[PDB]
């Protein structure tokens, strides 16, 4: 407490949630879709992105909900919540999948 | 409401 | 008889004068206005070409006496792979003229010769995503050639086909969102398809909660799954005899989406 | 002679009237009132294609003199890769017409002509997964233009090339499952089976359980390996000279799935 | 009662 | 009415004197005295267009009484998959003949005549990638077997279809980059736009840090963009019956972008 050279900011818990997360590569292909991990997602823009790579934020513990991120500028932008499709309901761990 | 959507073709020409 | 009489209206379609609908129109006038291109883009079954037809038929064509029509807007849905030529026949049989047999060139000259003089001031593209890529540089050629706003209609489909294409992407980069309904609009919004749509003889009641839950279960706010649930539901009840929607005829139709 | 003509008979094909088929066919009654698209989706020899050319021959073209036929429902199944012109094709072929050679634009042109006019209220795409992901859209322009309930049927196939166009995804999205028989519904499907297919000179006693559980096992509640296995077990009973099938015929047939 | 395939395809005529 | 005469005035185009458009000028100046063919690229809607129409207006045809114009500067821009007979058509009714039915030799040989005798020494082709591979050999002998600098204009789209020929890639090697505006150099053409394009009634001071803030960040610097926006934006003040661009109604505008 007193070795501090100033008292750390408060983080906010989902920033430091969203880069926990691990995170992998795919690029959204026709119709929106993007694959991980056999299972098939899409979100509220997705579609206008098809054809590129894109970054795409996933936990183990629950899959059915990922969060993607464009690259442009050189720099991250999230898009959306890519929810796994009829899966939007409850939870799927990574393991058993 | 606005139109039967048929009726306004035959408005419409 | 009554019952294939409000089987055959209510099989029909039907324009309500929802906000989304408003919205878009005030927009369209201002580009229209301004001659300015842009583009409408949502999810499928949001309303747009709806609220697009709605548009051109509040801009009638006015007609005067041995002149060719003025047509402020033109409304096209092209078909898959639109061509060049498809793309002008679309327009001059829009404008009321018949094609003659030719080149892509009498066709394009034929075209730009009746969008003057008709008077076009905006062109609306339904589903501009079917237009193939060497069309859309005709399409920017009526845009920048002639006094002519145009407008690309489509999903976020439309914006993987404009991005392909630095040209289009940067003349249509104004836009319009439709988007989902909710809340308090959802609310009035399925009132009024009970009001105004259906007009059964008894209430249906949609509007209380323990329908609302069903209907905003089944819709996610899209007015295309609404307006199609409601009057299959209709239908299903006039057939067995049902003077309104019940819930479980409305949970019965529900449960196959 | 005697074996040729039972043998002859029993490698034929025969429909019997499921309660499965009794639900599609009061489904697709309901959706053809409402002109309503949608698709029929389940697992492979579920029956999906009997019970569609079932619907098909309950609602027959209907003759008027010097007129072209009043047909409501047409079935049509794509060959693989089928592209707008092979589903025109199909479809006013399907119609007494001949197609004349032409553009994508002439037979789309004359394909509408002539849904119109015949009176088309339903068409059934069986194997709609044949279908070329742009020709969906003159699909979607056939149950959008004209008011026709198209049903596309697949399996789980189906739902994979859907899925990959939001704009049929959201039109055909209304589905009905077509099952697995068990329980007691598969033990009075075999009943009918051989009083009703087999007529075998004599009972061959099918649902007894030494019988029943093996077809059971070997048929997994497929209607199509039930057919398929009974047809072939009576044919070659009575090619060893056996008045019906016996048990160890079922266990010589059932071993070989 | 059954529904021969030939008589449907027959009767369809 | 006074509003639709200033809507009149500002959903029209006008042309401003630029650095960027002078830079050009001098550059073409140069490249004609030299004969020496060259190409301009740059991102969309920079002002390559509207600063080569400038050009051609600079150095108009010059009349001789009973001679064909005298023509120093051919402009076109062609049409998509321009051909050989569709440059050759281009050119020769740009110096103001008619073209005769003829084989591609007829065309060819007649726009070789009128570019001799009209003394054209530049042709500008812009979006001169809608050429056809084909075409572009017809483009090189112009250059090289007349004294007439060729002047190739589009976006990074023509250097992908110039590195596909190394005959063509190596004849145009010479450009000139147009760019996006930034800094003191965008301060100044906002002030410049307000003075001289928009004269509302009272002045909007669009260089102040909170508009040059938006202005900067929806335009990015593109001229087409910023022309735009201002259009816009002027003509929703003024229907709003405000007489000066007010920094919510140019918020509103720039969010669509
Ligand atoms: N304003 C409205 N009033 C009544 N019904 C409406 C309205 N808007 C939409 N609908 C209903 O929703 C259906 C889908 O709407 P619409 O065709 O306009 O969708 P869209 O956004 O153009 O879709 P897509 O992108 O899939 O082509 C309509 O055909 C109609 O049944
Ligand atoms: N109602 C029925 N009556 C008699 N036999 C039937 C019936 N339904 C199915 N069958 C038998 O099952 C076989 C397969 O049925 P069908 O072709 O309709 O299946 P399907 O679900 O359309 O299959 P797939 O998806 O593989 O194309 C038939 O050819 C016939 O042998
Ligand atoms: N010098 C200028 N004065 C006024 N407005 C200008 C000027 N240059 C460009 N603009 C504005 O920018 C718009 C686009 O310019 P222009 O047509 O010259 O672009 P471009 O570089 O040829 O584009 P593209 O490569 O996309 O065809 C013009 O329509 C006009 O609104
Ligand atoms: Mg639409
Ligand atoms: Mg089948
Ligand atoms: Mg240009």
């Amino acid at each position: 407490e007193a070795g501090l050279p100033t008292v750390p900011v408060p983080i906010p818990e989902r920033d430091l949630d969203i880069c926990l997360m691990k995170q992998s590569r795919r690029t959204v292909q026709r119709g929106g879709c993007l694959q991980f991990q056999n299972l098939m997602y899409r979100g509220e823009y997705l579609a206008g992105y098809a054809g590129e790579t894109v970054n795409l934020r996933f936990d183990p513990r629950d899959i059915t909900t990922i969060l993607v991120y464009r690259q442009e500028n050189n720099q991250e932008v999230f898009l959306t919540r890519a929810h796994a499709q009829g899966l939007e309901t409850e939870q799927l761990a990574l393991d058993e999948a | 409401e606005v139109w039967d959507y048929e009726q306004l073709r035959e408005e419409y020409g | 008889e009554w019952l294939q009489a409000e089987i055959a209206r209510l099989k029909g379609k039907s324009i309500v004068p929802l906000q989304q609908v408003k919205t878009l129109h005030d927009w369209l006038d201002g580009k229209r206005k301004a001659r300015k291109s842009c583009r409408v883009v949502g999810e499928s079954r949001t309303g747009k070409t709806v609220a697009c037809d709605a548009y051109r038929y509040r801009h009638k064509p006015q007609q005067e006496a041995g002149r060719p029509p003025t047509v402020p807007v033109v409304y096209i849905r092209p078909h898959q792979k639109c061509g060049p030529k498809d793309l002008f026949k679309k327009i001059t049989e829009y404008l009321k003229y018949r094609v003659t047999k030719g080149t892509v060139s009498d066709f394009r000259d034929r075209t730009i010769e009746v969008l003057k003089g008709c008077g076009v001031e905006m062109l609306i593209i339904d589903e501009a995503d079917r237009l193939k890529p060497e069309t859309f540089a005709d399409v920017r050629d009526i845009a920048e050639d002639l006094g002519i706003a145009v407008v690309l209609v489509g999903t976020d489909r439309l914006d993987a086909v404009i991005k392909r294409d630095e040209q289009v992407l940067e003349r249509f980069r104004a836009h319009l969102r439709f988007g989902k309904l909710s809340g308090e609009d959802f609310k009035n919004t399925v009132e009024m398809w009970e009001q105004m749509v259906l007009k059964l003889p008894v209430s249906s009641n949609l509007k209380s909660k323990e329908m609302l839950r069903i209907l905003t279960s089944a819709t996610e706010g899209y007015i295309g799954r609404l307006d199609e649930i409601l009057r299959e539901a209709a239908i299903r009840s006039l057939s067995r005899g049902l003077k309104k929607i019940d819930k479980a005829v409305l949970q019965e139709v529900a449960k196959e989406y």
